[PDB]
């Protein structure tokens, strides 16, 4: 039961960079009858199934861009991308098929790009939700870079920490940005006791936050 | 075209069992080994086992992780692969993929299905409540709250709109998931053109459409 490793665990690369990632087997994967190494590379884009890139260590599957090259022999293998493109964000897995099958643990490739500030939009609780007693205030932060960002909620000018949950999309395959939602959830009765609700995003792009706000009583 | 389509996943109680199916087409099924592979949310692929081709007598092999507890079989008249998964526990929660394996010549998994999500939990099935999030570009959204299990499928306009959509990963709390989805369109088009959130939650047999009204 052959054991596979990969390194680095992640890499962050700009479009046009040359990158190499490594795979190691516990046993030689060289089949002496065929003189091929039974090691394959798979690309798994976010939310998608794995896709075959390379088999027999170095044979490119039909359709695969020629920027992908597999190399190595025996117990050491590599996948090299000559010039990374935005669409190449993925987790890359090696897999032996010399005796049974085993995947490595993956190398996550992320894309570095220029810093971009978010576009912010705020939404009051819907009237359907309010009718049944809950109040979720939603903030979207769109198309920004890098991923980490500070989002702060204020209610009548006072910071609110409790009840906030934040979720990020996978990196975009065209523009290499992230988006994220921030949802503040209160009871109707609490929501109705205040007026101004504000979402403030502070991004390494500026000391001045990007802000959106509404006043419940103007609804 | 080669096609592999998994089914039979979903929610299962601890200690239960499931039979996954993989319906294949577009190749001579009997010529191929067929594998099952799983992936816990956010973690690495794990090969589970295979069933060999006709040349090798359709014999099976399994990873140590599931050997003795899972059983792979195939129906060569119906070109279908199965995984009987017994005695389920928390570590069995994952996306399960079928893959077309070895033919006797090439050593590759050339085709994979879309995957079926298996959730091992005693928490109860609950349909979402879907709420509209109303406003050069304009951003609209829907909030998909308080459902269990995953997945939901969210589209924009029965799928009329994609380039500008962000459907956020759900978050679980007190046995329920919530997510949201945003979509951005030209204001030259809104509101002339209706924008509509489509939310499917097959576990609960919920399919809802929520029109976004200005407001
Ligand atoms: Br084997
Ligand atoms: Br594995
Ligand atoms: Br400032
Ligand atoms: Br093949
Ligand atoms: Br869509």
């Amino acid at each position: 039961d052959i054991v596979m490793t990969q390194s680095p665990s992640s890499l962050a690369v700009s479009a046009g960079e040359k990158v190499t990632m490594n795979c190691k087997s516990s046993q030689s994967l060289l089949n002496s009858r065929t003189r091929k190494n039974y090691l394959a590379w798979y690309q798994q884009k976010p939310g998608q199934s794995p896709k075959l890139l390379i088999y027999w260590a170095s044979t490119r599957e039909s359709g695969v861009p020629d920027r992908f090259t597999g190399s190595g022999s025996g117990t050491d293998f590599a996948l090299t991308i000559s010039s990374v493109q935005a669409e190449d964000l993925a987790v890359y897995y090696c897999k032996q098929s010399y005796n049974l099958r085993t995947f490595g643990g993956g190398t996550k490739l992320e894309i570095k790009r220029a810093d971009a500030a978010p576009t912010v939009s705020i939404f009051p609780p819907s009237s359907e939700q309010l009718t049944s007693g809950g109040a979720s205030v939603v903030c979207f932060l769109n198309n920004f870079y890098p991923k980490d960002i500070n989002v702060k909620w204020k209610i009548d000018g006072s910071e609110r920490q409790n009840g906030v949950l934040n979720s990020w999309t996978d990196q975009d395959s065209k523009d290499s940005t992230y988006s994220m939602s921030s949802t503040l959830t209160l009871t109707k009765d609490e929501y109705e006791r205040h007026n101004s609700y504000t979402c403030e995003a502070t991004h390494k792009t500026s000391t001045s936050p990007i802000v959106k706000s509404f006043n419940r009583n103007e609804c | 075209e080669v096609k592999l389509v998994e089914s039979g996943g979903g929610l299962v109680q601890p200690g239960g069992s499931l039979r996954l199916a993989c319906a294949t087409s577009g190749f001579t099924f009997t010529d191929y080994y067929m594998s099952w592979v799983r992936q816990p949310p956010g973690k690495a692929l794990e090969w589970l086992g295979f069933i060999r081709n006709k040349a090798k007598g359709y014999t099976t092999e399994y990873s140590a992780s599931v050997k003795g507890r899972f059983t792979i079989s195939r129906d060569n008249s119906q070109s279908s692969l199965y995984l009987q998964m017994n005695t389920l526990r928390a570590e069995d929660s994952a996306t399960y993929y079928c893959a077309r394996d070895h033919d006797g010549y090439y050593e590759r998994f050339a085709y994979w299905g879309q995957g079926t999500l298996v959730t091992v939990s005693a928490a109860k099935t609950t349909p979402p409540s879907v709420y509209p999030l109303a406003p050069s570009m304009v951003t609209l959204g829907c909030l998909v709250k308080g459902y269990f299990p995953e997945p939901v499928t969210v589209t924009w306009n029965s799928g009329s709109l994609s380039s500008g959509v962000h459907t956020f990963p759900a978050v679980l709390q007190s046995d329920l998931y919530t997510l949201s989805s945003s979509v951005t369109v030209p204001s030259s088009t809104w509101p002339s053109e209706t924008v509509t959130c489509n939310v499917a939650h097959p576990a609960s047999s919920t399919k809802v459409d929520k029109k976004i009204v200005p407001r």
